[PDB]
């Protein structure tokens, strides 16, 4: 069972740093090629680093050469990558990846397992909480009820409904950025005999700030 | 940096359809890998080397392709392979990405159930006023919703955005927000959330008045 757990992501200023860890289990580390891939938020694959068995060799493109840096150590299965100089276009999802076995005899280039990622965030703007606001309806078998979640900075929040206990019938939409600040809603149908006879409560969360938020929808 | 150009940007097919994608290249390349990738998943390889398909993948993948033009075929599709396909080559430094085939399951047609909200006392209180619009479960993807106060279209402060394809029904969502000023908000009646869709003749509209 191949198992690649990375960690480290987190929001950074323009020309800040961090650094990534991977923990590696499950295959003989040491010999395989390893590597840096990163998802970027329009959905982009990138390579941003690769380095060999031993920490001998090492490749980056030229966007990232001198700004990053890869590393390894075999006696802890880890992989590591240092990034600096972070730049607005560094913000993605990084994964950490498996590349060749060292005796192919025939590189592929392929990566063959992938790490769920950690994710990073370079910018400036300033970390803001969300405020929470309640959706009903002005005035069916079924009603549509929501949450909007507005104002803040950076991803990710977390909404759940009756603290998990509604479950189906949720929509929880991707955030959209506008001038450095996220917006993001969530709605939740539920039968018109369960509200407003009934609380019906949306949960935020915003690691980020702290904050959490549990807002009841009130009729009117 | 290679380019590769994967079409379609996004495709939709029936289960037990065949399915054919490309990815073409700027300049020669020699060997082409594919990956897939899921919401909820990190990308799995699926062909390397262009036609040779990577541990546990079934058959019904196959992949061919040389020069400028490569190609990801699924025989008979199932259900399972909602994804984006993503192709990169390995000819040049650096290995390089297409920027994905988001391949989409198709159902039947369904009608948005439509629900509109005026702003919270909560965020007035603070000096501002956010209108929010659910369009709920409705297919196929592409939808329209207008804005209207007062009776007059308003297109500047709105944010969209749609949910991935359901796992479940296989439909898709949107939400619309036109944020105002409270000063504005306070300032008219009628609200209008106006939604128009292969499914509708005209449009599907809601509405509240700010005095009701
Ligand atoms: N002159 C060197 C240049 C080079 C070194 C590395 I270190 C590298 O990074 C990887 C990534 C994966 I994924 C692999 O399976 C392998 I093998 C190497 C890459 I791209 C290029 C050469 O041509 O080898």
């Amino acid at each position: 069972e191949v198992k690649l757990e990375e960690s480290g992501g987190g929001l950074v200023k323009l020309g800040g740093s961090l650094k990534l860890s991977c923990a590696a289990s499950g295959f003989t580390f040491s010999s395989y090629y390893m590597s840096w891939v990163r998802q970027t938020p329009e959905k982009r694959l990138e390579l941003v680093a690769a380095i060999n068995s031993n920490g001998g060799s090492t490749y980056y493109p030229d966007t990232v050469k001198g700004r990053f840096t890869i590393s390894r150590d075999n006696a802890k299965n880890t992989l590591y990558l240092q990034m600096s100089s972070l730049k607005s276009e560094d913000t993605a999802l990084y994964y950490c990846a498996r590349g060749d076995y060292y005796g192919s005899s025939l590189y592929y280039y392929a990566m063959d397992y992938w790490g769920q990622g950690t994710s990073v965030t370079v910018s400036s703007a300033k970390t803001t909480p969300p405020s929470v606001y309640p959706l009903a309806p002005g005035s069916n078998s079924m009603v549509t009820l929501g949450c909007l979640v507005k104002g803040y900075f950076p991803e990710p929040v977390t909404v759940t409904w009756n603290s998990g206990s509604l479950s189906s019938g949720v929509h929880t939409f991707p955030a959209v950025l506008q001038s450095d600040l996220y917006t993001l809603s969530s709605s939740v149908t539920v039968p018109s005999s369960t509200w407003p006879s009934e609380t019906v409560t949306c949960n935020v969360a915003h690691p980020a700030s702290s904050t959490k938020v549990d807002k009841k929808i009130v009729p009117r | 940096d290679i380019v590769l150009n994967q079409s379609p940007a996004i495709m939709s097919a029936s289960p037990g359809e065949k399915v054919t994608m490309t990815c073409n290249s700027s300049s020669s390349v020699s060997y082409m890998h594919w990956y897939q990738h899921k919401p909820g998943s990190s990308p799995r390889l699926l062909i390397y080397d262009t036609s040779n398909l990577a541990s546990g993948v079934p058959a019904r993948f196959s992949g061919s392709g040389s020069g400028t033009s490569y190609s990801l075929t699924i025989s008979r599709m199932e259900a399972e392979d909602a994804a984006t396909y993503y192709c990169q080559q390995r000819s040049s430094y650096p290995l390089t990405f297409g920027a994905g085939t988001k391949l989409e399951i198709t159902r039947a047609d369904a009608a948005p159930t439509v629900s509109i909200f005026p702003p919270s006392s909560e965020q007035l209180t603070s000096g501002g006023a956010s209108v929010v619009c659910f369009l709920n479960n409705f297919y196929p993807k592409d939808i329209n919703v207008k804005w209207k106060i007062d009776g007059s279209e308003r297109q500047n402060g709105v944010l969209n955005s749609w949910t991935d394809q359901d796992s479940k029904d296989s439909t898709y969502s949107m939400s619309s927000t036109l944020t105002l000023t409270k000063d504005e908000y306070e300032r008219h009646n009628s609200y209008t959330c106006e939604a128009t869709h292969k499914t509708s003749t005209s449009p599907i509209v809601k509405s509240f008045n700010r005095n009701e």
